[PDB]
RNA sequence: AUCGCUUCUUCGGCUUAGCUAAGAUCAAAGUGUAGUAUC
């Protein structure tokens, strides 16, 4: 919920500002967003402490 | 206990069966003596709880009898040999019990 | 006496077809709709019989009339034959009536479906499900997939289910849709269960819930076998390689050799 | 007879809703398309409007009643 | 037994031309034979002592 | 000792090489005791222990 | 049916142990002082 | 009738008609896999 | 066993498999042959014929 | 005799008798016996849900439905209503009040366009704020739709203390936002 | 199987027990008086009581109290066996009455005796019986 | 649109004749008679 929230909020924002002949000082929200989430989606599970 | 079996049932019944209850009763005990749980699966268990009943019930008369006997052989002077031989079987397994 | 002969005669299928015909052509819409509900009376009607009473009153334009004649249609059969009426009956009201009388319109496919044997369940439930999600509430149209796939029958629960699967994924998104999965992989047959699971482990690993999915594929496992399955394995394998490591890559090995151990009994 | 008639209402469903072919993404949008509260909102929005149009009406008249003093 | 062939052929010439139309056929068997068959398939369709 | 249904001859998970380990700190040599346990059995202990 | 006299509930004060079996007999005494129960140990008991 | 339906004895003792009736069966009634063991900690304590 | 019910379960299945062209040819063989109706008779009253 | 049933029979045992009753009316009725026996087995099958759950929001959602369709009297519909309303959710947490808090702005719409009570539709918001856990969440719509209904009665003094409140209990964007374009609006 | 007999102590009749019914009968033609019922457990004492009261132990523990001149039930006891013996042992099979018949003696399948006593502290007006027939 | 004999498959019903100290106990080898295969 908190997830959602946050996101929507600024991928509203990015549709409303962009396009503009002085964009590109943006760094490109939604697209970064999306970025760095497949970046991220590479994981694994940690063995144990003990063994 | 066939008695008990055949007013347990209520009418039309297989009764017949109530034959074969009366070896799940012998394998009550003999698993009584052996200390091994016995616990059949699927069994009508108001019969059960009767089997139940009358395995302790031999099993208060069992182990009664067993230290009677023992008493008397404590005082025994008397042919008691072959009543020694069998008291010694219960008490090896009520020990081991 | 009750000569046999004529008797019977007035059980006459062919002719009060033909008698029907004539008032059509030459009755005017009065006279017609007595002698058609004097062939429901006497239950000579055959449900072409009442599509057809359906049609002259529904092309006369009484349309309410048509609907009843369905209607005691419906009490005259029973199932398989009943099933054009409904399927006839249930899309001629939809289309006129469907939207302003939708709180009728509920009664007739909840009185349908009371009856409806399995297999010929799945087409009506799909046609009560677009009544209530286009004009009716969200929260009851998602209902009636849950009823579908109780209803359908095993061969064809698992089209069910994928609809069921995609309309909540649509509207509540995939983290609501994870229970009805877990129904899902529990109830349809194991082939489809298997394709489930595989179906549910994708979602949990683009979440990137990867605990979760070692228990979808680990709980998939043990209804498969390595002998003949091999897409499954490959799948896990290439999961556990990609998002696993040496702990838990021997678990999968323990379980394959466990589960094909249950069927290489040679 | 188009004893068939049936399915070709339920045609939608029969073609885009029977199956799915793969999923392999997730976005903002696809974690919660809908609010669980969206349908709710829809029955209302016939009457809300009304609403919103006495209130375009009702401020009309508190500006000219302002400026009428 | 003429008769009782003349009724096979003609049910299973229909199964013929609804397959050679590719048809529920078991349906439209069920359409006509629904009226009266209904009421001869309701007279067709422990304890023990 | 071998030849009984339920006997478990499969091989040895985490768990039950961790609850041996554990088990063979908390009794010294008791492996009889041990063996229900783990249900694995005494000989079965002896040898993965070892 | 027809109208029950109304009788006091019965209430429970003792349990007697001392039988080392089931028993299965009560017979209390003419003189009211003391009843004999007699038991699956193979023994009557003359109760007060 | 079908709660009288009572399961036939199958004897680990005697079997006077000879009988093979052997290996799921009669191990079926054997029971041994109810009582779990579990062991107070208090072992752990006195092993440390 | 195993060899037994993998052979008959197979048996089985291809029996079953492409159950419908068997069916509706024999359908079609029976068909066909009572349509055909009257073989000629050829009678053998050679004393009439005499 | 259907009638006659439907009276001494009326909670429980009705459940057979309307199933009857309306492929009864299903042909006879056609216009005005299908309605009336449908809408009213409706009403009584609504009214079943609401004494196993009275928690069951969309039963109520679904039973406004019905009456407000019917036009039926106006003191039946806020029985309706307040008995709706009365269901307070048990878990005071906002995901659980996003369903429910819609069954009080259906009665304020209710009471504004149709009752057309004014003064009583006060009291379905002051109700409503006074029932909203606010010192842990608030509904902006609650506070917008009750500050708009003042400037509807020309009140601006109201919907200033209305809004005025709102950000004093509760600094929500939702109502900031609402706030200034009153006042821009103004 | 009729495994108890009671003849009332101060009347013409006599009643009998089995798990079908509790039955009464006039004497001495042994005519049939109607049936106490619904204690439907394997049944064997009845105890008879100068005041009018019958009582019925049962195998299973059960014990109920009856008014002879209706076949009114009016106690159901459930005996409870001492200590290490609970769910199989509860059963009854003894009863008799004192000669005021103001007690109760029962034997028990848990190797107990145990007496019953009538209360008395504020019954009558608690307890009510209506009319019924 | 009513009609009959037979074969087959296929579903439910369709019996361990006590007890005790598990009643007690653990040699194998070589000589004589009966059964099966070949000339
Ligand atoms: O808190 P905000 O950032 O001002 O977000 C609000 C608010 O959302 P919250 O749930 O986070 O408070 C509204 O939600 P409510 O408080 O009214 O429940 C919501 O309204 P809905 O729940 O009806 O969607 C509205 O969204 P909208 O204006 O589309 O109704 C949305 O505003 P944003 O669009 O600015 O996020």
């Amino acid at each position: 919920e908190q997830i959602v929230k946050i996101g929507h909020a600024s991928d509203s924002v990015r549709q409303y500002i962009d396009g503009t002949a002085t964009s590109g000082l943006l760094t490109d929200y939604t697209e970064s967003a999306r970025a760095n989430a497949v970046a991220a989606r590479t994981m694994r599970t940690p063995m144990l402490k003990d063994t | 206990v066939m008695h008990d079996i055949l007013d347990m049932m209520p009418d039309g019944i297989k009764q017949n069966k109530a034959r074969v209850i009366l070896q799940h009763l012998s394998e009550a005990w003999r698993c009584w003596k052996a200390n091994i749980p016995w616990k059949v699966p699927g069994l009508p268990t108001p019969v059960e709880n009767m089997i139940l009943r009358y395995v302790k019930a031999k099993a208060d008369w069992w182990t009664n009898s067993a230290h009677y006997n023992r008493e008397r052989v404590r005082r025994g002077a008397t042919v008691d040999k072959t009543v020694c031989k069998k008291n010694l079987g219960r008490l090896t397994r009520l020990y081991l019990k | 006496n009750m000569q046999s002969v004529q008797a019977r005669v007035h059980r006459s299928p062919i002719l009060w077809a033909m008698y029907a015909d004539y008032e059509e052509c030459c009755g005017t819409v009065e006279s017609c709709r007595k002698v058609y509900d004097k062939m429901i009376e006497l239950r000579v009607a055959s449900p072409q019989m009442i599509m057809n009473y359906a049609m002259f009153l529904e092309e006369n334009e009484y349309f309410e009339l048509a609907f009843q004649a369905y209607e005691k249609g419906i009490a005259l059969f029973k199932w398989p034959g009943v099933f054009d009426i409904w399927n006839t009956y249930l899309v001629k009201f939809i289309k006129r009536y469907g939207g302003k009388k939708l709180e009728r319109a509920r009664d007739l496919f909840e009185q349908c479906l009371e009856n409806c044997p399995p297999t010929h369940a799945k087409y009506i439930f799909l046609l009560y499900a677009k009544l209530e999600e286009e004009h009716g509430l969200a929260r009851h149209a998602l209902s009636i997939y849950n009823r579908a796939c109780s209803g359908v029958d095993r061969a064809d629960m698992h089209s069910m289910y994928n609809i069921y699967i995609k309309k909540v994924q649509e509207m509540y998104g995939i983290a609501q849709c994870r229970p009805i999965f877990e129904r899902a992989i529990s109830e349809l047959p194991e082939d489809k269960s298997r394709a489930m699971s595989l179906r549910y482990a994708q979602l949990e690993t683009t979440v990137g819930e990867i605990d979760r999915a070692r228990a979808i594929y680990a709980h998939a496992a043990e209804i498969s076998d390595p002998k003949v399955h091999v897409k499954f394995w490959d799948t896990w394998k290439n999961f556990e390689v990609a998002h696993g490591n040496e702990a838990t890559v021997r678990d999968m090995l323990r379980v394959r050799r466990s589960v094909e151990a249950s069927y290489n009994v040679n | 007879m188009d004893l068939d008639i049936v399915q070709r209402e339920i045609t939608e469903h029969l073609k885009d809703v029977l199956h799915e072919k793969a999923i392999d993404s997730v976005d903002l949008a696809m974690l919660a398309p809908k609010k669980i509260d969206w349908d709710l909102k829809r029955d209302i929005e016939s009457k809300l409007q009304k609403l919103e149009r006495r209130t375009q009406k009702a401020v009309a008249t508190i500006i000219r009643q302002r400026l009428a003093e | 037994k003429k008769e009782r062939d003349q009724w096979q052929v003609k049910e299973l010439q229909d199964r013929k031309a609804a397959e050679d139309k590719g048809l529920d056929y078991e349906r439209v068997r069920s359409l006509e034979m629904s009226a009266d068959v209904t009421e001869k398939l309701e007279q067709k369709r422990f304890t023990s002592y | 000792e071998w030849l009984d249904p339920g006997i478990k001859k499969t091989e040895w998970s985490r768990e039950e090489d961790e609850k041996l380990l554990h088990l063979a700190k908390l009794m010294p040599t008791q492996w009889r005791t041990i063996a229900p346990i783990v249900g694995r059995t005494s000989a079965q202990c002896l040898e993965r222990y070892e | 049916m027809m109208k029950p006299k109304w009788h006091a509930p019965w209430k429970l004060y003792r349990v007697a142990s001392g039988h080392t079996g089931w028993v299965r007999a009560v017979d209390v005494e003419p003189g009211n002082q003391w009843f004999a129960s007699g038991g699956a140990d193979r023994i009557i008991k003359i109760w007060d | 009738q079908n709660d009288w339906k009572i399961p036939p004895c199958i004897s680990n003792w005697k079997n006077p008609k000879g009988f093979t009736v052997g290996l799921d069966k009669r191990l079926a009634a054997d029971g041994r896999g109810l009582q779990q063991t579990h062991i107070n900690e208090n072992f752990a304590k006195l092993a440390d | 066993a195993s060899v037994d019910e993998e052979a008959k379960l197979k048996r089985y299945l291809e029996k079953q498999a492409r159950k419908e062209q068997e069916l509706k040819e024999k359908r079609k063989a029976k068909l066909e042959k009572l349509t055909a109706g009257p073989a000629k008779h050829m009678f053998e009253d050679q004393d009439y014929l005499s | 005799i259907f009638k006659y049933g439907l009276d001494n029979l009326p909670s429980n045992r009705t459940e057979e008798i309307f199933k009857h009753y309306t492929q009864h009316e299903k042909k006879f009725g056609e216009r005005v016996g299908i309605e009336d026996v449908i809408i009213s087995k409706r009403k009584t099958q609504y009214e079943k849900m609401v004494e196993e759950n009275g928690y069951n929001y969309d039963a109520w959602f679904d039973y406004l439905r019905l009456l407000e369709n019917e036009e039926t009297d106006r003191e039946e519909v806020e029985d309706v209503y307040e008995r709706a309303i009365a269901n307070i959710p048990p878990h005071s947490e906002k995901r659980y009040w996003r369903r429910y808090i819609y069954l009080w702005i259906n009665y304020a719409l209710y009471e504004e366009l149709v009752a057309k009570d004014f003064d009583r539709a006060r009291q379905v918001y002051k109700a409503c704020i006074d029932i909203i856990p606010h010192k842990t969440f608030t509904f902006a719509k609650v506070w917008i739709m009750f500050a708009h209904f003042e400037i509807r009665q020309l009140d601006l003094n109201a919907a200033r203390k209305i809004m005025g409140v709102a950000i004093g209990k509760c600094p929500k964007d939702k109502l900031f936002r609402a706030y200034i374009d009153l006042e821009l609006q103004l | 199987s009729v495994r108890a007999l009671t003849i009332h102590p101060r009347l013409n009749m006599f009643a009998s027990a089995s798990p079908d019914n509790i039955k009464q009968w006039k004497l001495p033609k042994g005519e049939f008086m109607q049936n106490l019922s619904g204690h439907n457990a394997i049944i064997n004492t009845l105890s008879s009581n100068d005041d009018g009261v019958v009582v019925s132990g049962a195998d299973n523990g059960s014990l109920c109290f009856w008014d002879w001149r209706s076949g009114f039930c009016f106690q159901k006891i459930q005996t409870k066996p001492q200590p290490g013996s609970i769910e199989s042992e509860a059963g009854i099979y003894a009863s008799c009455f004192d000669k005021t018949g103001l007690r109760l003696i029962t034997a028990e399948a848990d190797k107990t005796i145990k007496m019953y006593k009538e209360d008395d502290e504020a019954t009558e007006e608690s307890h009510p019986i209506v009319w019924r027939p």
